[PDB]
RNA sequence: AAAUAUGUAAGAAGUCCUUGUUACUUAAUUGAACGUGGACAUUUGAAUGAAGAGCUUUUAGUGGGCCAUUUUUGGUAAGC
RNA sequence: CACGGACCAAGGAGUCUAACGUCUAUGCGAGUGUUUGGGUGUAAAACCCAUACGCGUAAUGAAAGUGAACGUAGGUUGGGGCCUCGCAAGAGGUGCACAAUCGACCGAUCCUGAUGUCUUCGGAUGGAUUUGAGUAAGAGCAUAGCUGUUGGGACCCGAAAG
RNA sequence: UUGACCUCAAAUCAGGUAGGAGUACCCGCUGAACUUAAGCAUAUCAAUAAGCGGAGGAAAAGAAACCAACCGGGAUUGCCUUAGUAACGGCGAGUGAAGCGGCAAAAGCUCAAAUUUGAAAUCUGGUACCUUCGGUGCCCGAGUUGUAAUUUGGAGAGGGCAACUUUGGGGCCGUUCCUUGUCUAUGUUCCUUGGAACAGGACGUCAUAGAGGGUGAGAAUCCCGUGUGGCGAGGAGUGCGGUUCUUUGUAAAGUGCCUUCGAAGAGUCGAGUUGUUUGGGAAUGCAGCUCUAAGUGGGUGGUAAAUUCCAUCUAAAGCUAA
């Protein structure tokens, strides 16, 4: 059962597995199946954009805080800021999330730019029902698209003061480990 | 509250300009009222007291608050949920005979 | 104290002349080890042979044996 | 004087799958993988594409953590090929891959403890018959095939049971 | 005596409703052993088969008592990945998730807890009539031991001040979809073989039709169809493209500022213990028994405890397409 030089295997095949087999014979159906939905569903809506404008929030976690995405809604803040109520914004093409919160003001500025724009780039059609024949743009995401933001300029001076970034991280370590010695031994004295 | 701006460290990360979001309704929602005050004062005075309640007295009159708090601790669960336990005990005392 | 078996050696990674390195070693430039430079070519250091020599990866079957000459144990002996 | 076989026809036993070792072929190459999905279509084909993700490009410690050039990226011995001279034989020069060996570098372990100090922090410098699946001008990623491995009915037929 | 109320009964009373079947997929309960560990009891097979209860075209889940520790993300479900990883395990055999990241699909919400108190403003049923998936009048009944309007934490409510912005409910004609009918090209011309030409040879035609089938042997052109279009018939759904009849309404909704307030779910959370289960390890979920809270409270922050902070949500009630 164990022979030669052969590598440890973990193969999880010890209970009835080949009952619970699934094969995506219908990959191919299934995509011509939402490429027709996605058609019947646009001459539904008349000439709306098939999606709704979504925000641009930062990644979360240490590893992906580099990045900026599509967040679900926009803040109350958020729209408030861009002069519409929230309950308006939603009949109009906005996704609103209560539960989102601003607390850096680059992202909040950003957002409420892209409130404004989107209000400038859409014709309301009025109650009374004329609806004046406008071709229909299938995407709001590509009208609006999501940038990452500029960081630094392509080339500046040099400046050193003298410091070392090694030594400072180093510092920067033993500060953190030893705060909690350092306040007992200072409140015992 | 303002991050250092280098990877490590006690303020450890980046540097942004802060806003103060609104305050949030639900985080109040344990916030007594004028009402809920008055309702649970009168309901009080109805009811009456538990008898697990009454031997505390007897004990923080007889033994002292130390070992109320060690029953109180039995009684209920946590020993945070008998320190608040044996405090309003000590309020029905004083306004019980003392007062 | 044999016979038969058995270890090593028969050169270039060798020999010789001169003198460089070190925290080791010596009473001591004494020694040890490793080197620079010079001298000695394949009768270059016995015989015979050499479908070439060296090296690596991977995997099958097998893991019941038996017989003959000589040496040899148990057993009266055995196709033991 | 062991077992199966009276006769004939048809059927009748190393398969497929997930994850892998060696080897070989192919594409590209410090990169590589279009097919989750989107676009498109003569419509389960063919053709086209963004962002991520996987593996590789850094190791070593239980961990906090730290992290690969004294030097033509070292010295020595052996090295195919090339270069110079030579009719040739040879001699000298240069020597990739690979083999052996002595060093240097990175992490771990055990020691030494400079300038300076939240006076206990900081750990420079120099060592050690110790240790690592490391560095030292990258080789990998993907697809396919024979062979081999493990889980699966697992080459085919067969229990007494539960 | 008489008349109510409360509770409990009867009727072949008026009108309804449940059972059984099917069960591939879906929501729960209950629950093995063969097998693997080269034996075997924990473990594994497996939270599987068998057994029982309950649905739909999907079911279930779902608008955070979430994830996080970041410059934070933001209902649920599924795919790619995380990952054969953290972790569990006679630490043996074996087992084994989750956050982030890309993508498919996207949708939000409402009760309880407030005096309408200058007027229960609410509703089943009966009956008459009518424009009949319902409407109106009238009469009993339900209901104050609470039926409507108003407010669900994102808030929101009671007063005061100043302002503008916006309509609702039906017919008919078309469109969108489905179920159907009908119409819409070109040789059977000669020679040979044969019982049969649909075979061979010669000469033509159509083609957005040379898919397929039939007819006495391999038939685009003999028949049905195929390809491309035209013309009808009957319904569903109000999704919407035009027209037309009703003013709904001293009705409704949104927005600024001042002030006072801001009710938020109990044998439940939580705790001990026992059993079961999970990758969850001083104990992941579930259940029995015992104990049993609080309101600047409560839950969570993957090592038990005391003390001091911080972060993050808002349980013990409910609905909802892809
Ligand atoms: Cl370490
Ligand atoms: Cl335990
Ligand atoms: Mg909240
Ligand atoms: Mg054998
Ligand atoms: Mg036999
Ligand atoms: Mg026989
Ligand atoms: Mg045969
Ligand atoms: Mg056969
Ligand atoms: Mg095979
Ligand atoms: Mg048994
Ligand atoms: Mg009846
Ligand atoms: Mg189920
Ligand atoms: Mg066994
Ligand atoms: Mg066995
Ligand atoms: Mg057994
Ligand atoms: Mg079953
Ligand atoms: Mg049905
Ligand atoms: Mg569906
Ligand atoms: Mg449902
Ligand atoms: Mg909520
Ligand atoms: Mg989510
Ligand atoms: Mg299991
Ligand atoms: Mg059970
Ligand atoms: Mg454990
Ligand atoms: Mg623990
Ligand atoms: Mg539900």
């Amino acid at each position: 059962a164990i022979s030669k030089n052969l590598p440890i295997l973990k193969n999880h095949f010890r209970k009835h597995w080949q009952e619970r087999v699934k094969v995506h014979f219908d990959q191919a159906g299934k995509k011509v199946s939402r490429r027709n939905a996605r058609a019947t569903r646009a001459a539904k809506i008349a000439p709306r954009p098939l999606d709704l404008l979504r925000p641009v929030v930062r990644a979360p976690t240490v590893k992906y805080n580099r990045k900026v995405r599509a967040g679900r809604g926009f803040t109350l803040a958020e729209v408030k800021a861009a002069g519409l109520t929230a309950a308006y914004a939603r009949t109009i093409g906005i996704a609103v999330d209560h539960r989102r919160q601003n607390r850096n003001q680059e992202i909040f500025d950003a957002n409420v730019q892209r409130l404004k724009e989107y209000q400038s780039k859409i014709i309301v059609f009025p109650r009374n029902g004329k609806a004046p024949e406008a071709e229909q743009v299938l995407s709001a995401a590509a009208t609006f698209p999501i940038a990452q933001p500029a960081t630094d300029v392509e080339a500046r001076a040099v400046q050193d003061n003298g410091e070392s970034a090694f030594r400072t991280l180093r510092l920067a370590r033993s500060e953190k480990k030893f705060r909690g010695i350092r306040e007992k031994r200072a409140r015992e004295k | 509250t303002v991050k250092t701006g280098i990877a490590i460290g006690l303020n450890k990360g980046k540097k942004v300009t802060s806003m103060t979001p609104a305050p949030k309704i639900s985080y109040k929602k344990g916030a007594a009222s004028n009402r809920t005050k008055f309702v649970r004062s009168l309901v009080r005075e109805i009811a009456g007291l538990s008898p697990y309640e009454r031997r505390l007295i007897d004990l923080i009159r007889n033994s002292g608050e130390k070992r109320a708090r060690k029953v109180a601790k039995k009684r209920l669960g946590s020993f945070t949920r008998a320190k608040a336990k044996v405090e309003e005990m000590n309020n029905i005392i004083a306004a019980s005979r003392r007062h």
